[PDB]
RNA sequence: GCGGGGUGGAGCAGCCUGGUAGCUCGUCGGGCUCAUAACCCGAAGGUCGUCGGUUCAAAUCCGGCCCCCGCAACCA
RNA sequence: GGUUGCGGCCAUAUCUAGCAGAAAGCACCGUUCCCCGUUCGAUCAACCGUAGUUAAGCUGCUAAGAGCAAUACCGAGUAGUGUAGUGGGAGACCAUACGCGAAACUAUUGUGCUGCAAUCU
RNA sequence: CCUAAGGGGGACUCAUGGAGAACAGAAAUCUCCAGUAGAACAAAAGGGUAAAAGUCCCCUUGAUUUUGAUUUUCAGUGUGAA
RNA sequence: GAGGUAAAGCGAAUGAUUAGAAGUCUUGGGCUUAACUUAUUCUCAAACUUUAAAUAUGUAAGAAGUCCUUGUUGCUUAAUUGAACGUGGACAAUUGAAUGAAGAGCUUUUAGUGGGCCAUUUUUGGUAAGCAGAACUGGCGAUGCGGGAUGA
């Protein structure tokens, strides 16, 4: 009764998205608002940080555009944090404050800006945007690129935002998605954002999960029982973690138990052949000869 | 593995979604709302008209109706009592292609509400959506995309699946 | 009566190419412009600031002016008997790189080189371009290939 | 059928002329192009015109379309 | 080249300014008279010429068509 | 070579119907004290990586597949067109000389290439 | 003609069709699926637009101040507009 | 580089349009007239279009150029990054296609004119017109001369 709407002519006027549009990964108006550069500063590049969530790692990557792809100036993982101390809850808003700082110092350091840009030590979880030094370098500066995640107040995306603020990255960016926040007086509770950069939500729920359900804490909380970590000993895992990473930020990459030869030797076995066409075609003319 | 025995192919229920259309608003819209506020333990929203006919006394962006959508047990705990309700009896024809089904209610006292002249009788309806694991692919915001064939619903396993687990009849 | 807008007769020109609509690609706002740069200007329709008149589209002239968002260029007009310099502000959406001039660079840099290796080899090269001369003398085979004769052939009708 | 035209052409300002086809009714095919289909099993009729085997697309749709196809 | 109209059976309003189709006569039911007329008590009847568009909403505003009525068509 | 994050060009990349996928990654997946958002913890937010699964997503393979792309003793030097004649023809139009030159149609082939960074039985 | 129908941000996806749900039927409301835009964007027509330029929500007044450069119409005068 | 006219196309979008065939009756009058769907079929578009010429059209083919080193700045960069303009050094007649060039460039001042008309091609209104109106070019007007007998 109605027409067939998957028509050739359907077919043959769509005009397919972007590529990566239609595997729903870029915003491309977002990408030409944040990419395009000032003419009049003609090669200067504009620098983001990207800042990606799976269901288990961390991605924080400094890039710069350019016309044949982007180029990563820096990039540091979740998974990392097993080197710096941090061993489980790497996807916790206070791992994300570990990856941006960990990102700001290995750039900060690749950099050259050092003694010069140390960042904030004494973390109390107070609004401070890194300021310049007289007759000096002007600090490196970022933008933040969050993708598709949504802005909401209290998410992780500005957690890895505070760590590179802290760490001496320049991040324009103001208080009010910080963990803490009050919309109807704005100020910046800063106890409870220093309590999030340290793990201390964790840590409360494990007192009140202990206190209540300590079966259900038994499953959540096995890692650190396995490891007889307490509520209270969080807060110095993530310093202990902070102090190391600003010690000694360089990239070692997990060395690797079998080189790309062998790597590409491996995954060959499991990848199928195309049908040549002499073969196609026999497949056609057997196909011929049975329908009789 | 390739297997349709997988223990992620099982059907559940998604939601519920209690419709009252009532045609109107003033003191019987809202004693509907407040009879939905009481079924689900949620507060309901209301629903406008998107026109204005003359036939059914109705005026464009003028409240009528009233729905709730309930997930969770106690979304089956109602379907179970509206089933009650039916007494277990739904047709072929309730079943919808894609997978769900629903029903009608001519008072929600029948449920077992207690009956007060203050709200009084109400007629609702049911519709329950079903689902199987996955189906968050089709809904979140990154790498949206669309359910393979063999794991999307149908009618056929929906009528198997709910004369299994509510021992019903589906009268063809 | 008669109508003669900013952008009338702009029907087909300013359409977007077929199943080439939607989002600029990036590649587009990346390109850096220089003053003296030679550009081709294309109005894009989906970009309604910073465009061309229909005058300008499809013209190419030299950037004289960088600003956050657009360059300026200089078009010469011809109205009457002489050209006027006209200066135009367009956004980078309708303005593209000219590719003769990237060839001209090349061979800049080829003729320098060549230059340079026959200084150092002791010998002149010629480094004008010229246009095709007539060719020259040549023997032909018949190996494989003897003459083969054609004739006109009959009307025929294929109704 | 040539005396009908010859007749209907004195209603029509101007020349014209009356033309015998080489081709099979009103197919785009020569009269022995169309008995040559027609005994390979590349045609069926479709009312007051035929349908033409093609060897492109669903092979077992195209098989079943025309069963007397003798494919060569 | 024009300007005005088309609305219960009839003649007429409501159009100007979109939200309920009004008036007189007429028709139908009952009463009064031996019966009629007058009179008395009650009821029906036009989607607004048609085909569309605009609008939340058209008899109402706009366009095309049909039927009606008339105005004007001068200087040699 | 697989995979992920960010991309460039933007269907050879899309679409339909089947099949297969080792490791890692990605994913689905569990939970609601906390920041947060909803009629609804479905989306969004957070927490656990702990209880489960390659079912789906994703990737690759298949189809005289649809679409797309490319090529050609394909049609066709055809349609059209610049220049010329005191060319032809009542005329509509047509040929010739010096030049350019399609689209449909027909046939065959192909079904992403790639940059940066990390990672892997 | 518009205090938004101007400005910024966010979230969402439109016309239409199929299959389902008491009253409810072709048109009331709810659910799922398909859907390159076949909708919408004050007003003519053309162009443009899909994680938007459409719809909904939140905050606003850049529809502000100072005078210069440029484009169209063009005499390269004015006015209007940009 | 740009273009959307000629041609072409419509079993490609929009719009127009002839004929059957097979399905769905669930959709309406009475074995089926009609709608609808599917694969076909004939014919079209100044205000339709995927494609798409020929002619016409924009720009470049260096000395005001290229290369090496490093100066200025209150602009720009995280920066010693750039941007613009430079100092000093290198490349000299093939100084970077052809053909031509009673030379190039600059200024003042003022006349007449501001009814046009014709021919080939393109083209609009009109039955048409030695009719009315546009496009490019060449002419007549402003021009005699040989030819078309005669004739802008
Ligand atoms: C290929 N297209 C042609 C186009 O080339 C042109 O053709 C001319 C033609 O019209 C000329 O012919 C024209 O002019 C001559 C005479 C006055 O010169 C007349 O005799 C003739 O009637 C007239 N048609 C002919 N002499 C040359 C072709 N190139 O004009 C006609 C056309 C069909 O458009």
């Amino acid at each position: 009764m109605q027409k067939e709407f998957r028509t050739s002519a359907y077919h043959s006027r769509f005009q397919t998205p972007f590529r990566r549009r239609q595997e729903g990964k870029t915003d491309y108006y977002q990408r030409k608002r944040l990419v395009t550069q000032h003419k009049a500063k003609y090669n200067s590049p504009k620098y983001r940080l990207v800042v990606r969530f799976t269901n288990k790692d961390i991605i924080a990557q400094i890039v710069s555009a350019h016309i044949t792809g982007d180029v990563v100036f820096t990039a540091a993982y979740a998974h990392e944090l097993p080197r710096y101390g941090i061993k489980y809850g790497l996807t916790n808003w206070s791992a994300a404050y570990a990856v941006g700082l960990l990102v700001a110092r290995r750039a900060l350091q690749k950099l050259g800006l050092d003694e010069t840009y140390t960042g904030v030590e004494e973390v109390e979880g107070e609004f401070e945007l890194t300021e310049a030094v007289e007759d000096g370098p002007r600090p490196f500066k970022v933008f933040l690129d969050i993708g598709l995640q949504r802005t909401t107040t209290g998410a992780r995306v500005f957690g890895v935002l505070k760590g590179a603020s802290d760490g001496g990255l320049y991040v324009p960016h103001s208080p009010n998605r910080f963990p803490g926040w009050d919309i109807e007086a704005e100020e910046l509770d800063a106890e409870l954002l220093r309590k999030y950069i340290f793990g201390g939500h964790v840590a409360e729920y494990m007192e009140e999960l202990l206190d209540d359900d300590e079966e259900k804490y038994k499953s959540i909380f096995k890692n650190y029982i396995e490891e007889e970590i307490e509520s209270e000993d969080v807060e110095e895992i993530y310093a202990n973690a902070h102090e190391a990473i600003r010690a000694d930020p360089s990239f070692k990459p997990t060395e690797k138990k079998f080189t790309k030869e062998q790597y590409k030797a491996e995954s060959k076995k499991y990848r199928q052949q195309k049908l040549t066409r002499a073969e196609r075609q026999a497949k056609v003319a057997k196909k011929i000869a049975e329908f009789k | 593995s390739d297997k349709s025995q997988n223990v992620m192919r099982e059907l559940r229920i998604e939601k519920l979604v209690l419709n009252i259309c009532v045609g109107e608003s003033g003191d019987r819209l809202t004693r509907a709302a407040k009879v939905l506020e009481q079924l689900s333990g949620q507060t309901p929203v209301q629903s406008k008209a998107r026109y204005t006919v003359r036939t059914f006394g109705i005026r464009r962006n003028e409240k009528i109706a009233v729905h709730v959508t309930v997930r969770g047990p106690k979304a089956e705990e109602i379907l179970e009592r509206g089933l009650k309700v039916k007494e277990y009896q739904l047709r072929s024809k309730n079943f919808s292609a894609t997978g769900n089904f629903g029903f009608g209610i001519d008072e929600h006292i029948d449920l077992g509400i207690k009956y007060d002249p203050s709200i009084g009788i109400y007629g609702m309806d049911f519709y329950v959506v079903m689902g199987r694991a996955g189906a968050r692919v089709t809904r979140r915001k990154r790498a949206r995309s669309t359910i393979g064939n063999s794991h999307k619903t149908n009618k056929e396993d929906t009528i198997q699946w709910f004369k299994t687990r509510y021992d019903a009849e589906v009268l063809d | 009566g008669k109508s003669r807008g900013y952008r009338s007769g702009t029907r087909y020109a300013f359409q977007r190419d077929f199943k080439k609509h939607g989002a600029i690609p990036l590649s587009t706002y990346l390109k850096v412009y220089k003053v003296g740069d030679i550009v081709d200007i294309k109005a894009n329709g989906s970009i309604q600031k910073g465009m061309p008149h229909k005058y300008y589209h499809g013209k190419t002239g030299i950037v004289y002016n960088v600003t956050k968002s657009s360059v300026g260029v200089i078009i010469n007009k011809v109205v009457g008997n002489r050209y006027i310099e006209k200066r135009v502000n367009l956004r980078v959406e309708h303005v593209k790189h000219s590719a003769c001039r990237q060839e001209f660079l090349n061979r800049v840099k080829s003729n320098a080189a060549k230059k340079r290796e026959a200084k150092a080899n002791g010998e002149t090269v010629y480094l004008k371009r010229q246009a095709a001369k007539p060719r020259g003398s040549r023997i032909i085979s018949t190996e494989g290939n003897i003459p083969q004769t054609l004739a006109p052939v009959a009307y025929e009708t294929f109704i | 059928v040539i005396e009908g035209l010859r007749r209907a052409r004195y209603k029509f300002p101007g020349q014209q002329k009356i033309i015998i086809s080489k081709k099979w009714g009103f197919t785009p095919l020569n009269r022995d192009e169309y008995i040559a289909k027609k005994t390979n099993g590349e045609v069926i009729d479709d009312g007051a015109y035929v349908k033409f085997l093609s060897r492109k697309g669903n092979l077992e749709a195209n098989l079943q379309q025309f069963p007397n196809y003798q494919y060569s």
